């Protein structure tokens, strides 16, 4: 899965159509790139490694474009997550006032996202089926297994809407009309995340209100898609919402003398090893690590340098994982250029990442919060 | 003209031998991965110095948004100098990976050529039930008329 | 690209263009619009409530006057067969739509 990130800028920005050009040819040539055009216009390629990035960096500046194309320096992207359910009920009332939906928020069973990645459950079953798998692998109660509605944000994704309105869910013949405008509201939200522009990640939308007003060309259905992700966004806000960065692994072949300059060279970059072993009929040896991304750069070079070719290291893509921080903390300060210490790593990951992509400075757990003005 | 020679591999061991002290002992070129003439020339075009390399001339002459946790290095710059590298010229390509080599020297005699030497790892192969294949089993029909012997047993 | 009627006023009197095109120019198409203030008093998108910034794309209804986030006009007006009015009941045709900008065009 595409989680490395390369910024693009030519000296030219006026030959930009020639650089625009050349990261199409990529993007047709290289089956595993994507470009994205970000939200202040700048050329970015979502990839998955260094080797891959620089043959694209080769092959873009010579031979599908001829353009003096300046990188900055590279970043992954993250995930927005909840492992804490909403104090309390976080709503939108429609423009005209007489819709209003309350929504909660929570962190999601702990594997169902990655079974839903590997694609071993899915909406296509039905309700029954549905709630066979939910109930008979993770003890799902009945009321919230009829209830499930879609997965956000995409077909085979993490997060779910959950329906818990049975009071006026006894509105069906109406309820349902509106159903597909508040899931629409749904996946967009949770598509484009409120704390920094990250996909939320294996997060549960519960229904706890919905009011709904019975006249159809009222109640519109450009309102519906909107409040409903104001409530997405609403309920993931007043949940405590936590950044996911990658955690990559990686195989080592290393002699008896390197394994522990291995280990400080993992230890340097926050990594663990899982596995440290004698390779069964070679005199080499297997390690087995995990180590953070924005730290990953350089990882295989220095790492290779520092026992002088002996080390040998493959990484690949593994899981997301929580980088030690508070993103909406006002009480962490940050010097522009030095790194961070560890506690406050999700507070610089997201306001810088909010600066690069263009968006406002501050957010709020109430900045969705509906205006009683 | 003593040009144009030839050998036998026992001369040629020897030679080896006489020659042992002024001869690497160098299987891979995973030494100079980023000694090598690409990225040295790499770090001649851009300005850049490696540790223990040489050192050339130049062949011409926003701060809030920075994530950092372990820094952009130079030979980083070298050894994918076209990301962490802005504006690359006259820039070779790197990562040539020349799979690690396993050799085990002969030290004494005796010590039949191929015999596992200590350094290498037991095997142990490891797993879940073999399998099974319609094999086939005997008292059905077979035998061979007999001139049959290994491709080579003498 | 947008501006102020009451401050190209003068420069459209005085002068039959404008500064953003050379081309000649008629006053009365320059439509009213009105943006939303929010919890802090920021323009933030009617239906959307995400902050503008220096950088994030403009969207509006020229019919309905509205200014609003591409992200809403578009997950609401693309996903969905609607291309009304965001906030008002106002069916407009797209053709209307206009952006006040897009780093990326």
């Amino acid at each position: 899965t595409s989680v490395i990130k390369i910024a693009v800028e030519p000296v030219n920005p006026s030959e930009l159509p020639k650089m625009l050009d050349g990261l199409r040819k990529v993007n047709k040539s290289y089956p595993s790139l994507t470009t994205k055009v970000e939200e202040s216009g700048e050329h970015v390629i979502l990839g998955t490694g260094e080797l891959y990035l620089d043959c694209v960096m080769h092959d873009l500046r010579k031979m599908y474009s001829e353009i003096d194309i300046k990188v900055a320096d590279p970043v992954v992207t993250f995930c927005e997550t909840v492992v804490e359910t909403s104090s309390l009920k976080c709503f939108a009332e429609t423009p005209n006032k007489k819709n209003k939906i309350t929504m909660i928020a929570e962190p999601l069973e702990k594997g169902l996202a990655e079974d839903i990645e590997n694609e071993v459950v899915q909406i296509t079953w039905n309700r029954k089926k549905l709630g066979e798998f939910f109930q008979t692998k993770y003890d799902w109660d009945l009321l919230a297994a009829r209830s499930i509605w879609a997965f956000g944000p995409d077909a085979t994704g993490p997060n779910i809407l959950v329906d818990d309105t049975l009071p006026s869910e006894v509105d069906k013949a109406l309820l349902g009309s509106v159903k597909d405008s508040i899931v629409q509201g749904f996946q967009w939200g949770t598509r484009e995340g409120p704390l920094c522009d990250e996909l939320i990640r294996n997060v549960k939308f519960k229904i706890l209100d919905a009011v709904v007003a019975q006249e159809p060309l009222h109640r519109g259905g450009g309102q519906i898609i909107p409040t409903a992700r104001r409530v997405v966004y609403s309920a993931f806000l007043m949940a405590t919402p936590r950044l996911m960065e990658p955690y990559y692994f990686v195989e080592v072949q290393a002699p008896a003398d390197c394994v522990s300059a291995v280990y400080t060279v993992l230890a340097r970059r926050r990594g663990h090893v899982t596995q440290d072993a004698p390779i069964p009929g070679s005199p080499l040896y297997t390690i087995k690590a995990f180590i953070p991304a924005i730290d990953s750069f350089g990882f295989e070079t220095d790492l290779r340098t520092h026992t002088q070719g002996q080390a040998f290291s493959l990484s690949v893509f593994h899981h997301w994982q929580i980088v030690p921080g508070d993103p909406l903390d006002k009480s962490i300060v940050i010097r522009p250029l030095e790194p961070q210490p560890a506690p406050h790593l999700a507070r610089e990951f997201m306001i810088k990442t909010r600066r690069r992509k263009g968006l406002s400075e501050d957010v709020s757990i109430s900045k969705f919060f509906d205006d009683p003005m | 003209t003593y040009q144009r020679w030839q050998f036998t591999l026992p001369m040629m061991s020897t030679l080896y031998r006489l020659a042992n002290q002024l001869l690497t002992d160098l299987v891979d070129d995973n030494y100079f991965y980023l000694f090598d003439l690409k990225a040295f020339f790499t770090s001649k075009a851009l300005n850049m110095a490696i540790p223990g390399g040489p050192k050339f001339e130049p062949l011409v002459r926003d701060i809030n948004k920075i994530i950092i946790r372990q820094p952009i290095r130079t030979e980083y710059k070298i050894a994918f100098p076209y990301l962490y590298n802005n504006l690359p010229h006259h820039v070779h390509l790197t990562w040539y990976h020349t799979p690690n080599v396993v050799f085990i020297k002969t030290e004494d005699p005796d010590l039949p050529a191929f015999y596992f030497d200590p350094l290498i790892n037991p095997i142990s192969h490891r797993h879940s039930v073999k399998s099974q294949e319609p094999l086939p089993d005997d008292d059905e029909e077979f035998e061979l008329p007999e001139f049959v012997e290994p491709f080579l047993k003498d | 690209i947008v501006f102020d009627l009451l401050n190209i006023v003068p420069w459209l009197k005085k002068y039959g263009t404008n500064p953003s095109n050379g081309e000649k120019l008629d006053g009365r198409s320059l439509i009213k619009l009105n943006f939303s203030k929010n919890s802090e008093g920021k323009y933030h998108c009617p239906v959307l409530f995400t902050v503008f910034t220096n950088n994030t794309h403009i969207v509006a209804v020229r019919t309905t006057g509205n200014v609003y986030a591409y992200e809403a006009v578009e997950q609401l007006n693309i996903k969905a067969k609607n291309f009304r009015d965001l906030l008002t009941d106002e069916p407009f045709s797209r053709q209307d739509i206009i952006t006040l900008q897009d780093p990326t065009n």
